[PDB]
DNA sequence: ATCAATATCCACCTGCAGATACTACCAAAAGTGTATTTGGAAACTGCTCCATCAAAAGGCATGTTCAGCTGGATTCCAGCTGAACATGCCTTTTGATGGAGCAGTTTCCAAATACACTTTTGGTAGTATCTGCAGGTGGATATTGAT
């Protein structure tokens, strides 16, 4: 379950050039691809341990806006 | 044959990418990767779209920050090629790792 | 019968207000409304740390005009600090 | 009984008063709240809401469209000192970024 | 010419469990009420944030653990978890 | 009235901060760069510390108005109460 | 013919005995001049306590010694052992302060 | 933490200074105080390997 | 400077998703009036600690000299990243189906509050008391730098 190759080498470089990044490395990807796991797995811990604690089983849009909230990432645009 | 000298397409794609407002990662490997990160915290969840929708946002913002700071911390070594090590000081100075 | 509160219709209140004929999307009025409830958490949230600071009990125009203070930085702060006091003063002497 | 002109109008505001101090009270943030108090929130919300439409609207017109979409926004919130420092910690979905290349990767 | 309350003597009294003849400065212990209340204050936060989310008027058990999970973390949450709840139905079985 | 104590933050206590926290080797360039950091930081912290003063109308600064202002800037300080 | 240490040597043993430490290293009645000369910008006529300078001085002091642990690393970034402005002004830029 | 850090330094009573020690050289105490400032705590001894002679 | 080849931008067209009105209505949400309570503003006062002074004395800051080592510029080279093609795989759309799970309704019952006494217990002042610890002394130890 690699599921984590699904973030290809073309699309991180295209979130590197929305950065203002001209020249990259061949061991980025691995990086970024380690990075992106961390911050994921911090958010949806917390999403779920929100869900649960309303006994729900589907989590919602307000629950990852409130673990985003809680991390200092607040995000507009998702509030209904 | 026609040929742009290595770093014009570079800036032609920067520019491009800059005015631009889309999401650059597809949708079905993002979906995937997401429920299989929440396959270890509890099992048979169920997502609302808005919900994916949401964390993609928030995680090409993400990338997207800390990609301007690790091109801060490359120029400041007198390079203009991103290594693993200014990714590890951009995120050792924001507080990330440390 | 379940509604849902929002202040959409203030806001194109206000857009109509300050850009006679000029529109807005559905999106963009989410994000207004985001933005809203946000600031004014915000400063609720300060006047009653305020409030609780001095062991008093109600939450004045004082307090408000605290928060703000703490809140807003400089051109944003003084005028709106303005704008609340001329608003108080057109209440009360009504 | 007499007409019953209501708060937003007497204070000569757009935002609703009277729903501002229910949120004030039911939010449980004291125990009792003043009369002033909504009227004063009101009016700092409506200010700042106007601020940034105009910014907003502003943008919208220079880039010879007539409807403002969150690009709009995130360009006029990114461009102001104050706004940017007010909102430095949100993500707004749909914006984008600001169109910015450093100098030194620029040819020549 | 008030009173000022304060954890010192529980602080004193959990020194004297862990370390039988070990003593504490009066500046450790500053530190440790700053401490004790600052835990306190957030726990009770996010707790009364959990409330309101779920429309609810209580502040329970619930809310608490809760609350413990999204604030400490891993060894932190789990050992402070499970003392809890030792400790509720020790008091419910008596 | 007082003016010009920036410069009672003298070349050795900068070179003493600059120690404690492991730097071997200090350019003649820092010192007044320094300087300026710490004023823009002191002025944020004591404009907070006095609206709070003002708030509560009272004329004297206590060190529970530093450690409100400190919090509210993410700057928790324990010791002072 | 004098004893003489080489340059580096006091350094690192000025980093021991300072890291080995918890005195405060600015003097008491500059701070409290300068605390005293930017209220006075604020507001007229106030007073002090003296745990309230005395946080100042703490607070400003653990500040200070962050900011340079930060420019330190920016430093060995580049390859070098001296700090230098730059290297305040990028750890003070990726940190959100400027 | 704070008294296994006060007898190691051969003393039998808590300062703040053990408090600091014990906090800083924890993953999850130092992770969940992260931003705190302890009053005449000072630092963690370290020097960086690059800056040591030779 | 030439110019040939690309990519970008501007004008025009248009079909369509999305903004805009309206009627309805309707639950609900705000304004009016009133009687009651209570929290907060006033006036007074007592004492705490904050600003001022001063004096002496030594510990820290200033300025100067000398040298060493580090940062910065120049050169050269190898290797690693970018640009272009040609496949071919995987994402996207969209159309439909089950179906499970979330949201609204009704009871009704266990739990939390308001009130009144009572015992305790934790906090302050005074006065007291040891005692661990800070500062000093001397000697041994370990490290550095020049041979």
């Amino acid at each position: 379950r690699d599921n984590i190759q699904g973030i290809t080498k073309p699309a991180i470089r295209r979130l590197a050039r929305r950065g203002g990044v001209k020249r990259i490395s061949g061991l980025i990807y691995e990086e970024t691809r380690g990075v992106l796991k961390v911050f994921l797995e911090n958010v949806i811990r917390d999403a779920v341990t929100y869900t649960e604690h309303a006994k729900r089983k589907t989590v919602t849009a307000m629950d990852v806006v409130y673990a985003l909230k809680r991390q200092g990432r607040t995000l507009y645009g998702f509030g209904g | 044959p026609h040929r742009y000298r290595p770093g014009t397409v570079a800036l032609r794609e920067i520019r491009r990418y800059q005015k631009s407002t889309e999401l650059l990662i597809r949708k079905l490997p993002f979906q995937r990767l997401v429920r299989e990160i929440a396959q270890d915290f509890k099992t048979d969840l169920r997502f609302q779209s808005s919900a994916v929708m949401a964390l993609q946002e928030a995680c090409e913002a993400y990338l997207v920050g800390l990609f301007e700071d690790t091109n801060l911390c490359a120029i400041h070594a007198k390079r203009v090629t991103i290594m693993p090590k200014d990714i590890q000081l951009a995120r050792r100075i924001r507080g990330e790792r440390a | 019968r379940s509604r849902k509160e929002s202040y959409s219709v203030y806001v194109y209140k206000v857009l109509k207000q300050v850009h006679p004929d000029t529109g807005i999307s559905s999106k963009a009025m989410g994000i207004m409304n985001s933005f809203v409830n946000d600031i004014f958490e915000r400063i609720a949230g300060e006047a009653s740390r305020l409030a609780h600071y001095n062991k008093r009990s109600t939450i004045t125009s004082r307090e408000i005009q605290t928060a703000v203070r703490l809140l807003l930085p400089g051109e944003l702060a003084k005028h709106a600090v303005s704008e609340g006091t001329k608003a108080v003063t057109k209440y009360t002497s009504a | 009984r007499a007409k019953a002109k209501t708060r937003s109008s007497r204070a000569g505001l757009q935002f609703p008063v009277g729903r501002v101090h229910r949120l004030l009270r039911k939010g449980n943030y004291s125990e009792r709240v003043g009369a002033g108090a909504p009227v004063y929130l009101a009016a700092v919300l409506e200010y700042l809401t106007a601020e940034i439409l105009e910014l907003a609207g502003n943008a919208a017109r220079d880039n010879k469209k007539t409807r403002i979409i969150p690009r709009h926004l995130q360009l006029a919130i990114r461009n102001d000192e104050e706004l940017n420092k007010l909102l430095g910690r949100v993500t707004i979905a749909q914006g984008g970024v600001l169109p910015n290349i450093q100098a030194v990767l620029l040819p020549k």
